[PDB]
């Protein structure tokens, strides 16, 4: 397996 | 602040690493891990030093540091 690193990071609305 | 990198170990000894901030709610890590394993989040339990990680636990609350390990077991 290769290394796996995951990064955990209204007026325009039209609905 | 800075990201810390946590190692999440599966029942099969596979690893997915996650970068989280000290104030990140670890539900976000659980969701991403379950998504990548293709299973419902509620089918898994996530342990730090054998203790259950809550949705709203943060690394700061748990005293986590760079390269700490999370273990995943079936619920």
């Amino acid at each position: 397996a290769e290394e796996r690193v995951v990064v955990i990071s209204n007026s325009s609305s039209r609905y | 602040g800075e990201y810390i990198k946590l190692k999440v170990i599966g029942q099969d000894s596979s690893e997915i690493h996650f970068k989280v901030k000290m104030t990140t709610h670890l539900k976000k890590l659980k969701e991403s891990y379950a998504q990548r394993q293709g299973v419902p989040m509620n089918s898994l339990r996530f342990l730090f030093e054998g203790q259950r990680i809550a949705d709203n636990h943060t690394p700061k609350e748990l005293g986590m540091e760079e390269e700490d390990v999370i273990e995943v077991y079936q619920e």
